[PDB]
């Protein structure tokens, strides 16, 4: 079984540096051309850098967008390939996959990806505001989870007792550089006077945990 | 670089349907087109090499064709494990490049959104900002027009939409549209309205409220 396993991702400010690492097993590592390929919503999948076998001088190749800033290297004794990044830009944000390219053809094995976030935003817990069920069958209510960084937050409802009908939306990046999302849930209107509805918000990077009771205003 | 144009970006498949999607290279790439599948939260997985050669362990319903500039991946009867993104990649010349992807989603019958509007909470107003949320719940297909109107002025540039992944049980989407204003801008106006156009609605739906009332 071929396995590739990346590590070293994280959060970094623009101008900063970070080194990614990948460990391979299940094939003769020193024979093969190791690559980094990144993926973002805006640019899709982008080949980043390649380092070929020592038998061909272990030559390196870089996409134009990272040439001069990134350095790819390998340590055959450790079955490791590395990506050293410098002068990092917000648009370098993405998921970075370690991948084997089969001698100039397919990317035939891929790791699990490691996440790079380049941002000058400071780590911050969310504020949590109620989305109160409208005073006018089925009612909708929820929680607005605003102005946190970085991803992710987790939202549960009534400590996990309430799951069906929950929609926790994907976070959206605001022009402030902070994230925001809503978690909503539809419940029987008749249950508004019988059942309490509490959203539990957890933001690990800021050690923030908030419980917000949502009730008719 | 060689550019790969994948079409469509979104393809809706009913299970048991024979589907195909397209990858066009901006210049000749011979047979050096390779196809990948990426399931939600997964890594790319190689499916077809050199346009038509299926990888071992890859189900036989997958087959590829094409040479020159126009390439096709076909799934002869889609299964629910094939719901994923699909990318092409050329290795004809350096640097190697990928298409933007085709997402396969589950086709189902049209379902109208249930629409809800939420005024900003008093808590948030005390903090100096106002978010107004318009919720479109459990609808299909994904395409919906949501317009904000504040005292009859159409809003532009001050709202953001977010859409869930397709629901695993009913194949619907939900969508939030959040209008964000300063506390002072919010208080200049009285009527806040969200108008929703969707194929499943016989007439567009408006939910609205008067600022500060109930």
């Amino acid at each position: 079984e071929v396995k590739l396993e990346e590590s070293g991702g994280g959060l970094v400010q623009p101008g900063g540096s970070m080194k990614l690492s990948c460990v391979a097993s299940g094939f003769i590592f020193s024979n093969h051309w190791m690559n980094w390929v990144r993926q973002s919503p805006e640019k899709g999948l982008e080949w980043v850098a390649e380092i070929r076998s020592k038998s061909i001088n272990s030559a390196t190749h870089y996409a134009e967008s990272v040439k001069g800033r990134f350095t790819i290297s390998r340590d055959d004794s450790k079955s490791a390939v590395y990506l050293q990044m410098t002068d990092l830009r917000t648009e370098d944000t993405g998921v970075y996959y370690c991948s084997r390219n089969y001698y100039g053809s397919t990317y035939d094995y891929w790791g699990q990806g490691t996440t790079l976030t380049v941002s000058s935003a400071s780590t911050k817990g969310p504020s949590v505001f109620p989305l109160a069920p409208s005073s006018k069958g089925t009612a909708a209510l929820g929680c607005l989870v605003k102005d946190y960084f970085p991803e992710p937050v987790t939202v549960s409802w009534n400590s996990g007792a309430l799951t069906s009908g929950v929609h926790t939306f994907p976070a959206v990046l605001q022009s402030s550089g902070l994230y925001s999302l809503s978690s909503v849930v539809t419940v029987p209107s008749s249950s508004l006077g019988t059942q309490t509805y509490i959203c539990n918000v957890n933001h690990k990077p800021s050690n923030t945990k908030v419980d917000k009771k949502v009730e008719p205003k | 670089d060689i550019l790969l144009t994948q079409s469509p970006a979104i393809l809706s498949v009913s299970p048991g349907e024979r589907v195909s999607f397209s990858c066009r290279a901006s210049q000749f790439v011979g047979s050096s087109i390779h196809w990948y599948q990426q399931r939600t939260n997964g890594s790319p997985r190689l499916l077809i090499k050199y346009a038509s050669e299926s990888m071992s362990g890859i189900p036989s319903r997958f087959s590829g064709s094409g040479s020159g500039t126009d390439f096709t991946l076909s799934i002869n009867t889609v299964e629910s494990e094939d719901i994923a993104d699909y990318y092409c990649q050329q290795s004809h010349s350096w640097p190697f490049t990928f298409g933007s992807g085709t997402n396969l989603e589950v086709k189902r019958t049209v379902a109208a959104p249930s629409v809800f509007i939420f005024p900003p909470s008093d808590e948030q107003l005390k903090s100096g900002t106002a978010s107004v949320v318009c919720l479109l719940n459990n609808f299909y297909p994904r395409e919906a027009k949501v317009q904000w109107k504040v005292d009859n002025a159409l809003q532009s540039g001050n709202s953001q939409e977010s859409v869930t992944e397709q629901d695993s049980k009913d194949s619907t989407y939900s969508l939030s549209s959040t209008l964000t204003l300063s506390k002072a801008d919010y208080e200049k106006h009285k009527v806040y309205a969200c108008e929703v156009t969707h194929q499943g609605l016989s007439s567009p739906v408006t939910k609205s409220f008067n600022r500060g009332e109930c």
